[PDB]
């Protein structure tokens, strides 16, 4: 298998599971992560306040590149 | 003090990363023809990761089949091997589907006779693949149409004619069959599981056995607890869950053979018997299994 990990392909990925929202909401991170896995980004994704923020909104762009 | 591959091989960007390889681009400098090179550092590896060094390397050189990774050249230096293989540029088949947008079981039977001749041929020289999965299946170019390429042969193991011995845990964890997950005694069998695995997420777009339990993940696969549930399956032939059925059996003494998977009608006869419909949730699905399979992966290596 290749192992090689992006930002682009993390940030779209987040993007798909996010059905291409621009952010994400913990309850999608529950419902297609790993209950670890889930906890993790909900704990370390900033609030996203970008266009169309709702309440939860948490913001996946800025945690893939921060590490990716 | 040979240094045949530094001589020779001029390297290039990265195609592709393993857990302890690296793939580049090269080209044979006075050929100017362009390879892939898997290039694995060796100065820290174990006897034991010497030795599936030394075992993918011979199987690599064994395999010569068009729906197989074809090995050009093997160079050994000091602190590193090389396995120089024919160039495929077509990405992995899971990406492509999704990129080509449309797809029905008729393209699902084409993509999985291909698949079946791949391991029939492993098994024939007496190969095990061990670990079929999505990432490992690649395709030869980015040509409509592009031969489907069986890759990584880092888990394969070598068995004698059809005899079952205990190889070892190995493989992933989605994929692994009911014997192997039982510490029984497998063989050719296991590739036919994780064939059965393949084809019912190219038909539906998400995996058979699923849970962030691994505890009840491998509880799940022993019991063969799969479904096809509607309204997904409703839309898909009976002889397509026929051969998945078959595929999915948990006796692998009664599961069906590469061989006998080659002449089921779904394959055989597919321009009469396979759908030609387009499944949109299939690719759908599939762009969020992509997604899943890339943010685990990713998750765990931020951690
Ligand atoms: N012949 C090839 N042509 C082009 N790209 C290739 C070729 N072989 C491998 N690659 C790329 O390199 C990646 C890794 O190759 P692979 O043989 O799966 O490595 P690996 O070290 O065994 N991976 P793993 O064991 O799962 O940690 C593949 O997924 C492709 O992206
Ligand atoms: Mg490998």
């Amino acid at each position: 298998s290749n192992a090689t990990d992006t930002a682009e392909q993390v940030i779209a990925s987040f993007r798909i599971l996010a059905s291409d929202k621009p952010y994400i909401l913990a309850e999608e991170l529950r419902r297609e992560l790993p209950p670890d896995q889930a906890q993790y980004c909900i704990k370390r994704m900033p609030a996203y306040s970008g266009p169309g923020s709702v309440p939860g909104a948490l913001d996946y762009a800025a945690f893939s590149s921060a590490l990716y | 003090t040979c240094t045949r591959f530094t001589e020779e091989y001029q390297l290039f960007e990265e195609l592709g990363k393993g857990a302890f390889s690296v793939v580049r681009r090269c080209v044979k400098v006075l050929a100017g023809q362009e390879y892939a090179a898997k290039i694995i550092n060796t100065k820290k590896l174990s006897a034991r990761d010497h030795q599936k060094l030394e075992r993918e390397a011979r199987i690599c050189r064994l395999l010569k089949h068009p729906n197989i990774v074809r090995l050009h050249d093997s160079i050994s230096e000091e602190g590193h091997h090389y396995l120089i293989f024919d160039l495929v540029t077509g990405g992995e088949l899971f990406e492509d589907i999704v990129a080509r947008e449309y797809y029905s079981e008729a393209d699902a039977s084409h993509c999985i006779q291909q698949i079946l001749e791949a391991v029939l041929h492993c098994h024939q020289m007496g190969v095990v693949h061990r670990d079929l999965k999505p990432e490992n299946l690649l395709l030869a170019s980015k040509l409509k149409g592009a031969a489907v390429k069986l890759a990584d042969f880092g888990l394969a193991i070598e068995v004698e004619g059809e005899q079952q011995a205990w190889f070892g845990f190995a493989g992933t964890p989605g994929y692994l069959s009911p014997e192997v997950l039982r510490k029984d005694p497998y063989g050719k069998p296991v590739d036919l599981w994780a064939c059965g695995v393949i084809l019912y997420i190219l038909l539906v777009g998400y995996p058979p056995f699923w849970d962030e339990d691994q505890h009840r993940l491998y509880q799940q696969i022993k019991a063969g607890a799969y479904d096809f549930p509607s309204p997904e399956w409703d839309t898909v032939t009976p002889e397509a869950k026929d051969l998945i059925n078959k595929m999915l059996t948990i006796n692998p003494s009664k599961r069906i053979t590469a061989a006998e998977a080659l002449k089921h009608p779904w394959i055989s006869h597919r321009s009469t018997v396979a759908s030609c419909m387009h499944r949109q949730e299939t690719v759908d699905c599939l762009k969020k299994f992509n997604a899943r399979r890339k943010l685990k992966g990713a998750i765990l290596a931020a951690m």
